[PDB]
């Protein structure tokens, strides 16, 4: 009975990983080691990224894995073994995606209910803070669990704001309201 | 200003896959440009594969596209110059003239995937369009803003018939003509242009009375599946703006159905029965229901039909014949008796002979 | 490109452990999917093509498709 | 210990249930879901692995949410059985819709059982005299066998079945189980009123029939199982009581078409013309449980609908090998007014051997099929030139053939309102002697129209006398 | 003036009131839109066939649900629904406004009126996917639907709750039968009794805009629009609208059915609905069947036409009667589509092209057109004076190909041939002139009993209007007798025979 | 009566292009700024209410 389904699109590798490590506790370590291997891919961009190509080999993928773990002895335990499977399964290319998805599952376990406050222009901090509080002081979050919150800039909207999280949203902005005004007055 | 620039990731024949950077994507049926050394290469977005990645059909030749070229967006659909300056100017489906008479100094640029007119504006009593030829206006009268199936192969005076319609609509109702060859043979395209000069309906110095849109055969199928829409939009601007009764000539609507077949078979959609595309009724309706009569004016269409293998249960004539108000047959056995025109009387029947 | 056939949640889990049950499954296997008189089955690495097998309930089968992952 | 799952996928009539208890419910078991409309029953078709079953839906699944609780019932879809179910209209699950209360019966057997063994098979040459001319002359129906009515769209499949009800089921003595598979709801209601008035259904008393319906309104999970419900009620009386069981099934083609509306969704590759690939086995399980053992007889009459008269359609062509007495109905016969439009050519039976029905009967049937085959061969020259360009034996052959065609008509006791003629139940021996008389040439000068829509040869003489007194 | 702005500002208060409670436990991003259908991530609490609304006004129905994403079909052109937009879920299974306030209006498939006569005075919402009424609250049909045509009520009668099919070919006079029936119901829609009124719901699918415009203009010339409901799904609009619109109109019909009143519906024409359904099932990779209609296309017309029968007294004795129209290909009755509508409806009116080519309009082929539960619900008078007429036209059809030889014959075939030609020329009818049963009885009565045999064949068309005006001026009491009683007794029959032989004598 | 309905349609289309004029009037304002406060207090009203 794991939380936040991946279901279908290649997050199942992560799902297996999660449930295999869920019974052996060590998830934060796993999560941290995933952060560390994602960062050491990012901090070596020529052929840390561009050596995630399907045309290499069985063996060269395995040795990149060995080259990857050569930088740090005892890479957690489970995430060093999972790479071998992926190296053999050649699904290495779709890998940092798995990192992001395991991150989503992990911070779901923490309960960080990532939200968003879409606008067409970034806003002051007081609005940010007051909304974050409200969102924290809400039914939505049952407390005991966090609440990130990201303002984004959207030109496709004409301004206003929309709050988003838990596939549950409120849009009191301008664009939609112009739309509704028009529709009712276009009869 | 704020361009939406992405990279071509895949060229498959006439299908082109364009990746866009995030939160920028235009919707379906929007014009995209690619600058070439030879000119511009237009794409029309038809399917969104997700992943900020769209899939388009070509509108000109797709040789030599390095994947990774910049993809410029124009937001709206395929723009066409409209109005008075378009008369006597051979415009392709892009919007550029190909007669080498310089650029067309038109005043507006219109989209082609517009809405058809709403139900409150459809004219509720189809009167009779006085064409001018006797046998037309006697036996099988053309519906004002209706649809007319002109059968028969070439060489029976069909171009003479259609120029006669041009002159008589120019005289009696004062309306202009928009001819559109979807899939038109290029050689007889030029022969039609020369003959329309010499008959006086195209004056290169005065005021010509027709706009030509020739979607040639050597264009990829995404072109021919929009050439009729280009001619349709040039009809719609003369209808709803200046208020006339405009004749939209389309040859040949079966090649438009072929264009539909090959576009929606290149996209990987499953083909229907006989092998025409499964969007047959809808992508005939989006051409038919924009040819109608509003309270401002009207566009009446004369469109030919190539009956496939001399058979009338094949769904392309069996779909066109659910729309045609009046047929007109230019048979062989009437011009063989030396009769001009060769409107055969027993066959050309109208739904408005009532 | 596309989901492969040896990627179910109940099979990768065991491979993550390092138990490597697939090497141990020469005489025995496990049922993966069984409908319409067909049983995609994981295991039996030593199995042949056109070899008879018995399921543990009592109904018998012929092994036809030997794919990389499953039988 | 209830076994709970979640709906994780809905596509129309196919619903996916994920489980987390490792004991997954087996194949052909019944799940159920508490809906705001009541309940809804699912049937487990295939395991996808990953602790996930993929099930067919016995009723309409508008409005399920992903993650709704799915409850187990352990076994297959149970159906009430016994004498309690008589005169009742049982739905596919087993909820009666005659609204006369629940069916207080003892046992509820599951539908999916195996067919009987090969040693349990029984044979019988018991000829069933039905009283129809075209049946009892050219293709005698067999008691204990099976009887097929292959018929096109609206040429009298359902009317012929009600004819066999009105001519058999009263004088049968066993029981009858009618099963409306995908037919019209209104025709089900009219058969219900005919069962009430003619005393087959006795509401307060004891009845002899059991209605198992479920119509073309139902989504395709029901139509792929409703014939199994009627089958289980049939073979219960075949095994529990040791009776004779009439099993009228209309229509068996809707079963296989419900086999074709789920199989494209269950991930089976599309087979030939559009049907499922699991066809011969599913039609096999539905046919081979309608059989005749040493405990009782099942003499079933099954309609077969044919899509647009194309008898190369895979479902009725598969059905042909399972039936002991076919009967082909064709629209090109029915347009000429010959009712019923039994194709005299393609009708067969396992019966009609000289040592089974008598040598005279066999010889008469052979002569009639020879004359009609001669007509169907000479059809084209008649169509082109006319009847005048024949020989003088063959012109007499064509004329006697067109006598015998219009003589094959018979005014039905159920189609009385179409023709205005009361019903005609002509026994076998008079029909044998009648066809022997017309074959021997005793009546060759009678006008053809007097043969039309008649009973026996006595009524042919009488009706020719009527038209003689009228035309004069 | 500003009165619609007042009303729209009240609606702004509703929109602003809805914005105060707008928390959409649903929204998800549009992953990919392709093949004219959208895939949506999120919406973890949606229902099967739940209505959703994209951020451009195009509504949608969510017809399949998968672990991971939900597949929503569109309700318009896909030009509006863009990738990466916002998908609120409405909350409803697909419903339409039903109730009496739609009478006069012209809506499309989702209850949006497009006439330009303000919003729909809607007496409620009802599902599109309603389970058909089971076999117990049904009664076999016993009331006439007087179509007003001569040949229809002569030969192939229609009961309230009897699903009859009008099958035919292209431009062969298919729509005119349904239009004349709707115009015939003016006899009772002006009246006062509810149980004799008969509301007409005409459901144009796949047709042109201007055809539906002319048909609304026709139903306002002859004043049918106090009882008409037009559901238009014109061929400009995209395919799931055409897949939906006859079902929503069947919900409109069921509203009149459950509430005691009687109502006629006309589907026109379902051979374009199956076109729209094979478009929606050949864009979702579902594999085709025979002639590329997908394998469940029998089930579609099933679940459509089975929501129409006669309810018994237990539910309120309401009804719904359907006339689907099927466009075949060249006189065919054995393609895959017209052998599924025939295997549902209770009979056919096969409008053969060859007879309309000879101008005999309407061109009912008598020997093919039959009805199954028509005969138990005809008007009693016609059933008394046309019990020979079906058999007599069968008799005349027997000698149809026998008289083409040109051979000299006996007296009886010449008598039947003359009477059959007089009856064939007799059943013609002009457009928009349905004849009530009170006038259908004497014309058929003059046809049956040999009175026409002295008249030449060309005078029969004016004989119709002459004999009708002869009965309207003089024997008006006989027409009132046929109106009230609906049955010819012996004295009525003798008076009618006198009134015939009078005008027959000159 | 027909002409009255036509005049009502003309009044409505004039106020439709006047709605376009009102869109042009609204979109130049620092209501683009001031209205973010309206959303702020509105989200305070909505999310506190549960
Ligand atoms: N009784 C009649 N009097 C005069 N004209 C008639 C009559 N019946 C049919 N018609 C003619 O039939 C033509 C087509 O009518 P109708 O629309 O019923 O045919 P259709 O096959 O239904 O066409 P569609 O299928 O496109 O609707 C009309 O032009 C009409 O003039
Ligand atoms: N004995 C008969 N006399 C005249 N017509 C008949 C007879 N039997 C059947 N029919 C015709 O057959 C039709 C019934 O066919 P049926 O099998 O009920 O249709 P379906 O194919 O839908 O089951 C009726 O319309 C009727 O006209």
């Amino acid at each position: 009975p794991p939380p936040v389904r991946l279901f279908g699109v290649e997050g199942t590798y992560a799902t297996a990983l999660y449930q295999a490590a869920a019974k052996n506790s060590s998830i934060d370590a796993a999560f941290q080691s995933l952060q560390k291997v994602e960062s050491t891919v990012k901090k070596n961009p020529k052929l840390g990224h561009l050596l995630l190509n399907p045309a290499l080999s069985l063996k060269d993928r395995n040795s990149v894995i060995d080259a990857i773990v050569e930088t740090h002895k005892n890479l957690d335990g489970y995430v060093v073994n999972l790479l071998k499977v992926l190296s053999e399964n050649n699904r290495l290319g779709c890998f940092e995606k798995i990192a992001s998805d395991f991150g989503v599952l992990n911070d779901a376990h923490n309960g960080l209910l990532k939200g968003t406050v879409t606008s067409a222009e970034p806003l002051d901090p007081k609005s940010f803070k007051r909304i974050e509080k409200a969102l924290s002081a809400s039914k939505l979050v049952g407390q005991g669990k966090s609440l990130k919150l990201e303002n984004v800039v959207k030109p496709e909207i004409k301004g206003g704001l929309i709050v988003e999280l838990g596939d549950k949203t409120v849009d009191l902005s301008i664009s939609t309201k112009i739309q509704k005004l028009n529709k009712v007055l276009e009869d | 200003s704020t361009p939406i620039t992405g990279k071509v990731t895949a060229v498959i024949g006439a299908i082109v896959d364009v990746h866009f950077e995030q939160s920028e994507l235009p919707a379906i049926l929007n014009a995209l440009e690619i600058k070439t050394p030879q000119g511009k290469l237009v794409l029309e977005v038809a399917q969104h594969l997700g992943e900020n990645t769209v899939r388009t059909i070509a509108m000109d030749g797709t040789e030599g596209l390095v994947r990774g070229e910049k993809v410029l967006d124009t937001g709206g659909p395929i723009s066409v110059p409209v109005g008075r300056e378009t008369l006597g100017r051979i415009i392709n489906v892009i919007g550029e003239p190909i007669d080498e008479r310089g650029p067309i100094k038109s005043k507006l640029r219109k989209p082609i995937h517009a809405d058809p007119p709403s139900f409150a504006e459809q004219s509720t009593s189809a009167e009779i369009l006085e064409t001018g030829i006797k046998v037309v206006d006697l036996l099988a009268p053309y519906a004002r803003g209706g649809k007319i199936g002109l059968f028969g192969g070439a060489g029976v005076g069909k171009t003479v018939f259609i120029q006669e319609l041009i002159n008589n609509i120019a005289k009696a109702h004062g309306g202009f003509s928009v001819f559109t060859g979807v899939g038109e043979r290029t050689r007889e395209g030029n022969d039609l242009y020369r003959e329309m000069k010499e008959t006086g309906v195209i004056n290169l110095e005065g005021e010509s009375k027709v706009a030509l849109v020739f979607g040639q055969m050597n264009e990829p199928p995404g072109a021919r599946a929009r050439v009729a829409l280009t001619g349709l939009t040039i009809a719609e601007y003369f209808r709803d703006e200046e208020g006339q009764d405009v004749l939209l000539f389309i040859d040949n609507i079966f090649r438009f159905t072929q264009a539909g077949s090959e576009v929606s078979a290149l996209l990987g959609r499953i083909p229907s029965a006989v092998g025409y595309q499964p969007t047959l009724a809808t992508d005939m309706g989006l051409l038919q229901e924009r040819i109608t009569t509003t309270k401002k004016g009207s566009v009446t269409s004369v469109q030919a039909v190539y009956v496939p293998a001399d058979d009338l249960t094949d769904p392309a004539p069996a779909t066109t014949f659910a729309h045609l108000d009046a047929t007109t047959v230019l048979s062989r056995g009437i011009s063989e008796l030396g009769i001009y025109p060769a409107v055969d009387p027993l066959d050309s029947k109208s739904r408005l002979l009532d | 490109t596309k989901a492969q056939p040896t990627e179910v949640s109940s099979i990768l889990e065991e491979r993550i452990k390092g138990v490597s049950d697939e090497a141990n499954l020469n005489e025995t296997g496990r049922v993966l999917a069984v409908g319409d008189g067909i049983a995609r089955v994981f295991g039996l690495n030593n199995i042949q093509a056109e070899e008879l097998v018995e399921f543990s309930s009592g109904v018998k089968g012929m092994a036809l498709n030997l794919e990389p992952g499953q039988v | 210990t209830p076994i709970t799952g979640k709906v994780t996928a809905v596509i129309g009539a196919i619903v996916d249930v994920h489980f987390e208890q490792s004991e997954l419910p087996a194949i052909l078991n019944a799940l159920e879901i508490k809906t705001p409309q009541g309940k809804l029953v699912l049937e487990v078709a295939q395991h996808l692995g990953e602790n996930t079953v993929r099930t067919i839906a016995m009723d309409g699944t508008e409005g399920l949410v992903r993650g709704e609780k799915v409850l187990d019932t352990g076994g297959p879809i149970s159906v009430p059985v016994g004498r309690e179910t008589l005169g009742r209209i049982i739905n596919v699950i087993g909820e009666p819709i005659d609204e006369r209360g629940p069916i207080k019966s003892k046992l509820r057997k599951p539908i999916h059982a195996d067919p009987p063994s090969f040693a349990e098979q029984s044979t019988s040459a018991e000829i069933l005299e039905t009283g129809i001319k075209v049946v009892d002359l050219l293709a005698p129906y067999a008691r204990g066998g099976k009887i097929g009515l292959f018929g096109g769209a609206g040429v009298g499949k359902t009317v012929f079945i009600q004819e066999l009800i009105n001519n058999i089921a009263k004088a049968h003595g066993g029981f009858s189980v009618f099963t409306g598979v995908g037919e019209r709801t209104r025709e089900g209601n009219d058969l219900y009123r005919e069962m009430k008035e003619t005393g087959v259904i006795n509401l307060e008393g004891e009845s002899k029939v059991a209605l198992v319906f479920g119509q073309m309104n139902e989504p395709p999970g029901a139509r792929a199982r409703v014939a199994l419900t009627g089958l289980t009620i049939a073979e219960y009386f075949r095994d529990e009581e040791g009776q004779d069981v009439l099993l009228f099934i209309d229509n068996i083609f809707r079963f296989t078409q419900a086999g074709s509306e789920v199989s494209a969704l269950l991930g089976r590759i599309p087979s030939a013309v559009g049907y499922q690939p699991t066809l011969a086995t599913d039609m096999g399980l539905l046919q081979e449980r309608i059989t005749t053992t040493k405990k009782g007889s099942v003499t079933s009459v099954q309609a077969v609908y044919v899509p647009a008269d194309d008898l190369t359609d895979p479902a009725p062509a598969t059905t042909f090998a399972h039936l002991d007495a076919t009967t082909v109905l064709s629209r090109g016969i029915s347009e000429l007014g010959i009712y019923p439009a039994v194709d005299p050519l393609d009708s067969k039976s396992r019966l009609l051997d000289a040592a089974v029905v008598g040598q005279e009967h066999y010889d008469v049937a052979s002569k009639v099929q020879e004359t009609l085959q001669t007509y169907k061969s000479l059809q084209d020259i008649i169509a082109i030139l006319g009847m005048d360009e024949l020989s003088e034996q063959d012109k007499l052959t064509v004329e006697r053939a067109r006598k015998i065609q219009r003589f094959l008509s018979q005014p039905f006791a159920v189609a009385e309102v179409f023709t205005g003629i009361p019903g005609k139940l002509v026994r076998l021996k008079d029909t044998v002697a009648s066809f022997k008389a017309v074959l021997e040439g005793k009546y060759d000068n009678i006008p053809e129209h007097a043969f039309y829509m008649v009973g026996g040869i006595e009524d042919v003489v009488a009706k020719a006398e009527k038209l003689a007194a009228e035309a004069n | 003036k500003a009165q619609p702005t007042e009303v729209s500002s009240i609606l702004e208060e509703r929109i602003k009131g809805v914005s105060d409670e707008a928390n959409l436990n649903e929204t998800g991003r549009v992953l990919a839109v392709g093949d004219g259908i959208a895939r949506v991530f999120g919406l973890n609490n949606i229902q099967a066939e739940e209505l959703v609304e994209f951020s451009s006004g195009v509504k949608g129905m969510a017809l399949n649900l998968e672990p991971g994403q939900v597949g929503i079909v569109l309700f318009g052109s896909d030009r509006l629904v863009k990738e990466g937009e916002l998908v609120k879920r409405t909350g409803n299974i697909v419903d339409v406004p039903v109730g009496p306030g739609l009478l006069g209006r012209v809506v499309d498939a989702l209850g949006n009126p497009i006439d330009g006569k303000g919003p729909i005075d809607a007496a409620g919402r009802s599902r599109a996917q309603v389970k058909a009424p089971g076999i117990l609250p049904r009664r076999s049909v016993h009331e006439p639907v007087q179509t007003g045509l001569k040949a229809v009520d002569a030969l192939v009668p229609i009961g309230r709750g009897q699903r009859e099919l009008i099958i035919g070919d292209r431009q062969t006079g298919k729509t005119a039968v349904a239009l004349d029936t709707i115009l015939n119901q003016k006899r009772w829609n002006n009246g006062s009794d509810e149980s004799k009124k008969l509301y007409c719901v005409y459901v144009a699918v796949g047709q042109k805009r201007s055809t539906v415009a002319q048909l609304v203009q026709t139903l306002e010339q002859h004043d049918a629009m106090k009882y008409s409901i037009i559901v238009a799904a014109t061929a400009s609009e995209a395919a799931p609208l055409q897949y939906l619109a006859p079902f929503t109109a069947a919900s409109i019909g069921e509203w009149f059915r459950d509430n005691g009143k009687h109502a006629l519906i006309v589907y026109d024409d379902l051979s374009k609905q199956a076109v729209a359904y094979r478009q929606l099932s050949l864009l979702l990779r579902r594999p085709p069947g025979r002639e590329a209609y997908p394998g469940d296309v029998f089930y579609l017309h099933s679940r459509l036409l089975e929501r129409a029968a006669k309810l018994s007294e237990k539910e309120g004795s309401g009804s719904l009667t359907a006339l689907p129209v099927i466009e075949t290909q060249g006189g065919d009755v054995s393609a895959y589509i017209p052998t599924n509508v025939i295997s549902i409806t209770d009979g056919q009116i096969f409008l053969e092209a060859e007879l309309f080519y000879k101008g005999i309009r309407p061109a009912i082929n008598v020997g093919l057109s039959v009805s199954r539960v028509g005969s138990a619900a005809q008007v009693k008078a016609l059933k008394q004076v046309a019990g020979s007429l079906k058999l007599f036209l069968a008799q005349y059809r027997e000698v149809a190909a026998f008289a083409q030889f040109g051979s000299d014959l006996d007296a009886s075939t010449k008598q039947t041939l003359v009477r059959g030609e007089r009856l064939t020329q007799l059943l013609k009818q002009n457009q928009y002139s349905p004849l009530a049963t009170e006038e259908q009885v004497p014309l058929i009565y003059a046809g049956v009993n040999g009175h026409l045999d002295g008249i030449e064949l060309s005078r029969i068309g004016e004989f119709e209007s002459s004999f009708l005006s002869y009965l309207k001026s003089n024997h008006n009491e006989l027409l009132t007798e046929i109106r009230e009683k609906g049955e010819l007794s012996k004295e009525l029959l003798a008076s009618l025979k006198s009134a015939t032989e009078s005008f027959v004598a000159t | 009566v027909r002409y009255e309905a036509s005049l009502r349609q003309l009044e409505q289309r004039q106020l439709a292009k006047s709605v376009i004029s009102r869109v042009q009037s609204e979109l130049g304002n620092p209501k683009f700024q001031e209205k973010v406060l309206q959303q702020s207090i509105s989200e305070i009203e909505q999310l506190l209410s549960k």
